[PDB]
RNA sequence: CCGGCCGGGAACUCAAAGGAGACUGCCAGUGAUAAACUGGAGGAAGGUGGGGAUGACGUCAAGUCAUCAUGGCCCUUACGACCAGGGCUACACACGUGCUACAAUGGCGCAUACAAAGAGAAGCGACCUCGCGAGAGCAAGCGGACCUCAUAAAGUGCGUCGUAGUCCGGAUUGGAGUCUGCAACUCGACUCCAUGAAGUCGGAAUCGCUAGUAAUCGUGGAUCAGAAUGCCACGGUGAAUAC
């Protein structure tokens, strides 16, 4: 019927889900090439389905906001890793080894008293 | 810098103003506020402007066209 | 309900709402939209709540 | 460090070529966070030098890493008043990385108008043996070997 | 239709408050649905610490105004003459919408 | 030729062409040729007498050059003449829009010698 | 304590309520135009030291002029003070 | 109505209460058979997963008699109190902490994609009209996932300029205005026109940073009649290097 996954990078959020149908991507109502699919982030939601070789059997309806070219095709990433639980779990174990199962831990740190920003600390005196 | 719509000039010395309109030109007068506008109906007066320690007598002429009266007082000094 | 046209500061009673068999006193009025804020002193503090023109009746 | 041994993050290939080495090259020469406008000039540079030269794009930046690669690293031995540069085998990860400080540190010192021009031509300079990286690898080598006390 | 909207400064004070004004509705007979989260506020404080001098250090403190909406579906005659004035919650400050 | 300006403008952008006149920036640049039908977005390299006639007619409007630096130097020596606060912080080269003497406003004081 | 800028600033409150917040929105209509005439120099006659431009927000228990905060009505080593011992309300410490 | 706008679903983006999960626990090796360590499996995350709060007995007779309290001393038709103006902002100087630059990695112009965290009633101030504009008049919504501040900016497409003291960078100065406020007067902010200094990545020396960090670009808040490059807080992109 449906399989669904919801992923997030840092600031983004998504829900994606699985239809069966054309190799296409909609993204917010919108083609992938068109919105970031000729410019930086081009693959890396195709890393996930690059091992599988899924090219024409699924499509994928995406809904996303928050964060940046960057945060929008890394919570697509998740929620494709979390959605690829439609068919036996035989092709996840070697998807684990990639890389991209694995939420990651890397968030921003917050702003200190005292300091500029996260760790930077002010100019001290030469003498 | 100054009121957008019409020069500001003090009360009080609007009233002194009225006053030489009847007494004519007279001697220097000590007055304490800076904070007026210097206009055609403004040239003539011999008022003394303050300059904390001391008041400066001013004498306003057509050159003084935007310019207020703090803006001729001495307040603090050069070595 | 009977005396439809209200003004500020008057007690009124509530009959649609949870405070039902109380009474209480309209802070403010908003003749345009037709609403009134009207507060209920229960638990000793201002609980407000929106009444119709219509609904209630004037105290 | 002190306590343990740590190696730095480990990095993807590219998006564009699956090449592990062009990301780390692209990563050196980003400046301020802008990885798009770095790896642009990168491609764009490659693609000029690989249409003028008429070689693969593979030998393109390979040939030209070659020659600014070097084959011996400095040791401080503290021989010559608390510092010396005793001559050792380069390790690999230190012979790329030391290839790539250089080629890029060559592209910021050229005086060419656009980092795309510096770029491709300290890239051709390098591969026939005549650049600023050159330079910089045939000096190191030469102060090694005359500082050689010790092997 | 009975839009209540809670106001607490703790946790564990306004579910505890929208459990009884939950249990004294559905109980009797009307029609309700459940609480509906309405986000918490944050508002942070931040003061210099030290009296006479104090260049680069500071204290920060915040307070977190929670919020909550049950929004009764049917005002029923049941649940208009029972739902208040006996939780004692003088630390809840509710709001009505109509 | 002379048209109005301190000297050839030549070789330049039309925009630019008038930006290196005294008394005219990018607004009255635009402003003038704009008002003569003249291309800004190139350079003034073979330009026609004809198009150049009506820029000759068009900047003698306003203020020219020399004659705004006398304008500039009347205004101050008006209030020089006249000894307020504006005349004095003039002649004794002190800023007076409010910039601090105790470390900066070099531009306007001058060059450092303790 | 300092009993002068108390003294001056109770004095100022309800001064500035006696003349101004009245026919203050009257110069604002007539001396700034809004649609010279001689009807300005009649409303420029409000006293200079009521005015609200000179009132200086301070602390309610000791008059102090710096470090107020004008939601909780104190200063910071007031605040300060009330928030270590519990006494304002869910004034927690913030560790995110 | 091609608007989530309306039945419906409340699945779910998001939102927020209660739980579960990571405890050297599972195996092997090592170690002393003890504690413990290394690798692998499971798991979203293994050896306090990441970050913050919380700073021992004590130290500097460290700072605050100026937040307040207080011993002693002093003034008392005066070191007390009110008011106008001035100073706290000066200028042959030295030093600290910061911001902007020296450019084709960028300047100008058009079009366009994606946030988080907050604040808001003498408030935020939509929409409409006037002015190139700063802003004024008219004028909804809401004490707040509704309404506003608020259009996120770097990024990405083309056209322009090609290494110059330049379409780089803006100092200083004049003329003419707007907003707040009795009132811009030495000593304020912003807008328009004109002027386009120094500066070619900086001597001796010195600082910060081990991964979402450094760097870079925006947003909000406290104080605030009206006034921040400072303080506090939030996110976009996102490293280099450890022998």
């Amino acid at each position: 019927n449906q399989y669904y996954g919801t992923g997030r990078r840092k600031s983004s959020a998504a829900r994606v889900f699985i239809k069966p149908g054309n190799g296409k991507i909609v993204i917010n109502q919108r083609s992938l090439e068109q919105y970031f699919g000729r410019e930086t982030a081009r693959m890396v939601v195709r890393q996930p389905l690059e091992l599988v070789d899924m090219v024409e059997k699924l499509d994928l309806y995406i809904t996303v906001k928050g964060g940046g070219i960057s945060g929008q095709a890394g919570a697509i990433r998740h929620g494709i890793t979390r959605a690829l639980m439609e068919y036996d779990e035989s092709l996840r174990s070697e998807l684990r080894k990639a890389g991209f199962v694995t939420r990651d831990a890397r968030q921003v740190e917050r702003k200190k008293v005292g300091l500029r920003k996260a760790r930077r600390r002010p100019q001290f005196s030469k003498r | 810098r100054s009121l957008k719509k019409g020069p500001f000039i003090d009360l009080h010395l609007l009233k002194k103003v009225e006053k030489a309109v009847e007494s004519g030109d007279k001697k220097p007068l000590r007055t304490w506020s800076r904070r007026s506008t210097i206009f055609p109906n403004m040239i003539g007066l011999t008022i003394a402007v303050h300059n904390g320690r001391q008041h400066v007598p001013v004498f306003v002429t057509d050159e003084m066209v935007g310019h207020k009266l703090g803006e001729f007082a001495p307040t603090r000094t050069y070595r | 309900r009977p005396k439809t046209l209200f003004e500020p500061g008057e007690m009124v009673r509530v009959n649609d709402g949870p405070f039902a068999d109380f009474n209480g006193v309209v802070e403010e009025v908003d003749y345009e939209k037709s609403r009134l804020k009207v507060s209920v002193s229960i638990f000793g503090r201002a609980t407000p709540v929106e009444l119709d023109f219509s609904q209630v009746e004037k105290a | 460090p002190r306590r343990r041994v740590i190696g730095q993050r480990k990095i993807l290939p590219d998006p564009k070529f699956g090449s592990e080495l062009l990301a780390k090259f692209v990563n050196i020469l980003m400046v301020d966070g802008k990885k798009s406008t770095a790896e642009s000039i990168v491609y764009s540079a490659l693609e000029t030098l690989a249409q003028r030269s008429g070689k693969s794009e593979l030998e393109a930046f390979e040939v030209a890493l070659e020659n600014v690669r070097p084959t011996v690293e400095v040791k401080s031995r503290r021989v010559g008043g608390s510092t010396y540069q005793v001559p050792v085998e380069v390790r690999p990860v230190r012979r790329n990385a030391l290839a790539m400080r250089w080629i890029v540190e060559a592209a910021r010192k050229r005086g060419d108008k656009s980092m795309a021009l510096r770029l491709a031509n300290e890239l051709s300079d390098a591969a026939e043996n005549k650049g600023t990286a050159v330079k910089k690898r045939e000096d190191v080598h030469r102060m090694a070997e005359a500082n050689k006390a010790f092997a | 239709r009975i839009r209540i909207r809670l106001k607490a400064f703790d946790h564990r004070l306004i579910d505890q408050a929208t459990a009884e004004i939950v249990e004294t509705a559905k109980r009797t007979g009307a029609q309700v649905r459940g609480p509906i989260p309405l986000p918490t506020r944050k508002e942070r404080f931040t003061v210099l610490i030290s009296p006479h001098v104090n260049k680069d250090a500071r204290d920060q403190y915040e307070i977190r105004t929670h919020l909550r909406l049950v929004d009764i579906v049917e005002p029923t005659e049941k649940t208009v003459d029972a739902l208040m004035r006996l939780d004692l919650a003088a630390g809840v400050d509710v709001q009505i919408s109509l | 030729a002379r048209i109005a300006g301190i000297n050839i403008p030549d070789h330049k952008h039309a925009v630019i062409a008038l930006t290196s006149i005294y008394g005219v920036g990018k607004t009255r640049s635009k402003a003038i040729l704009a008002a003569a039908g003249i291309a800004e977005d190139v350079k003034i390299s073979e330009l026609s007498e004809g198009q150049i006639d009506t820029l000759r007619d068009e900047v003698a409007k306003f203020v020219v050059e020399g004659d705004l630096r006398r304008e500039i130097s009347m205004s101050i020596k008006r209030l020089m003449d006249l000894g307020c606060y504006r005349g004095l912080r003039h002649r004794r080269g002190l800023p007076v829009r409010g910039q601090r003497t105790k470390t900066n406003a070099r531009t306007r004081k001058g060059p450092r010698k303790p | 304590a300092k009993q002068s800028m108390k003294a001056r600033e109770v004095k100022r409150v309800a001064l500035a309520d006696k003349y101004f917040a009245k026919r203050a929105e009257l110069k604002a209509i007539i001396s700034d135009v809004n649609a010279r005439w001689n009807a300005v120099l009649k409303l420029q006659t409000l006293p200079r030291d009521s005015s609200p431009s000179r009132q200086r927000n301070r602390c309610r228990q000791t008059g102090r002029p710096h470090g107020f905060l004008r939601k909780f009505g104190l200063s910071r080593i007031k605040v300060r003070e009330a928030a270590m011992r519990g006494e304002i309300p869910g004034l927690k410490k913030a560790s995110w």
